[PDB]
């Protein structure tokens, strides 16, 4: 009488005092146990939980709070100690992350079978990018097709920190620099990154800024 | 008579793409003096 | 009468299982001069 | 006439999703002295 229901994260099917499907809250309890480390998320508070799951259906039954305000899911692994971005690192890391963006999208390159990954044209900006037995005239490309991705909720040329999450959280405990380095791009500090803030922060000059990468 | 109860759910998807090469290793020392 | 036609196909399967951790990353970089 | 037997099973689900990203790749060697 459910398995047709399905409720938002947090939520599962239960049948109501009538046998018709409802949707409540989540027993923590019930959810899988980390199939290993990884599947463990940290929290604000350096605060450990099981599994995504484990956050929802904590959160879930939740609203409200302002000690709750100041709460919320960090990144995934399991909470350890982060050392401190020092700055010979912070500077350092941009040419890092760029890099890994390049080899992000070759790395795509070769799984999309038909559009599902990249689109024609970028599988031909790749194309052109791949082809190099020969620096920055790679790089370009990546970073904006990296902030396509992530500015959408909603798309209007800034990257709020909500929209960061997906590349800030599963890259927190691989690259300690990572938090750092993204509130040191929205220069103006308005809390949000502009494409213009993002280029820069990846060491790409304003006249390459083609806002059609996107 | 009735058409029988629908059938039941597929096989399980397989299993996913591996993640991406992570970042590259970090600088190098610099040279003794 | 004898009984009639059998029902439809039932639902998708489930989703896959998550593939692996990726190929570690390159070499860093000599630290210059 | 009673119901007939239920159908196939539904077409199999989808492919997984990819996996985490990889380690950080090994500290680079010392340069120019
Ligand atoms: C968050 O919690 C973690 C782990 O519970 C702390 O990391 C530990 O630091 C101590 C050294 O003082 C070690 O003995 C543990 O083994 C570390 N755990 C790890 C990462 O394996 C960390 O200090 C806390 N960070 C904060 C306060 O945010
Ligand atoms: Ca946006």
């Amino acid at each position: 009488p459910c398995q047709n229901h399905h409720c938002k994260h947090g939520k599962v099917c239960e049948l109501d005092e009538n046998n018709t499907p409802m949707c409540v809250c989540q027993d923590p309890t019930s959810c899988p146990a980390p199939i290993g480390e990884f599947e463990k998320v940290c929290s604000n508070d350096n605060k450990t939980f099981d599994s995504s799951c484990h956050f929802f259906a904590t959160k879930c039954t939740l609203e409200g709070t302002k000690k709750g305000h100041k709460l919320h899911l960090d990144y995934i692994g399991p909470c350890k100690y982060i050392p401190p971005c020092l700055d010979s690192e912070l500077t350092e890391f941009p040419l890092r992350m760029r890099d890994w963006l390049k080899n992000v999208l070759v790395t795509l390159y070769e799984r999309d079978e038909d559009n599902n990954l990249l689109t024609e044209k970028q599988k031909l900006r790749v194309k052109k990018i791949h082809e190099n037995e020969k620096n920055y005239n790679m790089y370009i490309f990546p970073v904006h097709w990296q902030f396509g991705q992530l500015d959408q909720h909603p798309i209007d040329g800034y990257l709020s920190h909500t929209e960061l999450a997906p590349l800030r959280a599963p890259l927190i405990p691989m690259e300690h620099c990572t938090t750092r380095f993204f509130e040191t791009c929205d220069l103006d500090n308005d809390k949000y990154i502009a494409l213009d803030e993002w280029a820069g922060c990846f060491g790409i000059k304003q006249k390459d800024i083609d806002k059609d990468l996107v | 008579g009735p058409p029988g109860p629908p059938g039941p759910p597929g096989p399980s998807g397989p299993r996913g793409q591996p993640g991406v090469m992570g970042f590259p290793g970090p600088k190098g020392p610099p040279g003794a003096p």
